[PDB]
């Protein structure tokens, strides 16, 4: 059974979770190749010279961690991702910090970014779209039965693995909560209703998210978009949605539940849970177990060249890894 | 067309998060 599996997935999870691993590399041991993506911090492409793997590694510079107040959240980060277990999530395999940085070793994903692919080619196909989906769903299922919330979800933190399914990547607001939370943040076109009005919100916020996804992944465009987020926000909570002349009544349908404003009448939030959501008729031809295993075809395979090849991923300016001979924050962040 | 209005405009990049 499901409830089967997971229940012996969170026996797993609450060990890590209430016994973390801590400093179980160093930066010396890894030879830097390529950024991956940039922002608030960054990711690189490494290699492993002990085994010759190549991961990614995600780089927090601790000042500015701090100044963006988001200590709590790092360390939400870390503690989460080294505890959990799943096919489609991005496995920590190291972390450390040193002076200045604190670092997170993952899994590497060499067909880069679903938004990439996705901006790309323009639109997804309803099966495409719906492997995707399928991923999310079940990660979704497996987060939130270890009462976590992800509210992070969107093509840019989506990773096509070399087999062309995904990884859900970027734990920054990743958070363990039992009952409802306050936190404004996310992404515009992806933050759910409550977020926006200031109320306090729960998991149902992460079956809004996708909702925006697989309308995004189909229609090639987000269901609320403008050029200011200020706009963006006034649209979300209107109570207004419009689907492409070429949206299945099947696909329409399950996104109008996904999209509700109303919380009791929200797929994944109704006495039913995420079964609302897994026999909607749009899922139907989907095998669960299969794409669980991963026996299911890949509707798009990524170009395989070398190992640690980063074609599927856009160039980004190369800065140094400065460290301090001074210690930063070493209070904040103990117990990474 | 919606997709001709998203093409135009400015949020076709990758989306940065918000916060506080
Ligand atoms: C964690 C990871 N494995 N393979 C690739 C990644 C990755 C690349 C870039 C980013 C930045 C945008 N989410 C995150 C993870």
């Amino acid at each position: 059974s499901v409830k089967e599996f997971l229940a012996k997935a969170k026996e797993d999870f609450l060990k890590k979770w209430e016994n973390p691993a801590q400093n179980t590399a160093h930066l010396d041991q890894f030879e830097r190749i390529k950024t991956l993506g940039t922002g608030s911090g960054r990711v690189m492409l490494v290699k492993h010279m002990e085994t010759g793997n190549h991961y990614a590694m995600k780089i927090l510079d601790k000042q500015k961690v701090v100044k963006l107040k988001q200590i709590e959240h790092t360390l939400n980060e870390k503690r989460i991702l080294q505890a959990v277990n799943f096919p489609f999530l991005t496995k920590l395999e190291f972390s450390f910090k040193d002076n200045s940085n604190l670092y997170m070793v993952m899994e590497y994903a060499p067909g880069g970014e679903m938004f990439s692919h996705l901006r790309r080619i323009g639109r997804f196909s309803e099966p495409h779209a719906r492997f995707y989906a399928a991923q999310i769903v079940l990660t979704f299922e497996y987060l939130h039965s270890l009462d976590l919330i992800y509210r992070d979800l969107k093509p840019e933190n989506l990773m096509i693995d070399q087999q062309g399914y995904i990884k859900v990547t970027d734990f920054g607001f990743a958070k363990r909560v039992k009952g409802r939370t306050w936190t404004l943040c996310g992404t515009p076109e992806y933050l759910a209703p409550e977020i926006i009005l200031s109320k306090g919100y729960n998991k149902a916020v992460d079956w809004w998210a996708l909702g925006v996804l697989i309308y995004e992944m189909a229609a090639g465009y987000p269901p609320f978009f403008a050029d200011q987020p200020i706009q963006i926000y006034e649209k979300i909570v209107s109570g207004k949605v419009r689907f492409p002349s070429h949206f299945s009544s099947d696909l329409k349908d399950l996104l109008r539940n996904l999209l509700q404003v109303d919380l009791t009448k929200r797929f994944g939030n109704l006495k039913n849970g995420v079964n609302d959501i897994k026999n909607h008729k749009w899922f139907a031809t989907t095998d669960w177990i299969a794409i669980y295993q991963r026996k299911v075809e890949a509707p798009f395979i990524p170009k395989f060249k070398g190992p640690g090849d980063t074609s599927n991923f856009d160039d980004y300016e190369e800065e140094e890894i400065r460290v301090s001979i001074n210690e930063k924050c070493g209070k904040e962040f103990s117990e990474f | 067309t919606t997709y001709a209005d998203f093409i135009a405009s400015g949020r076709t990049g990758r989306r940065n998060a918000i916060h506080d």
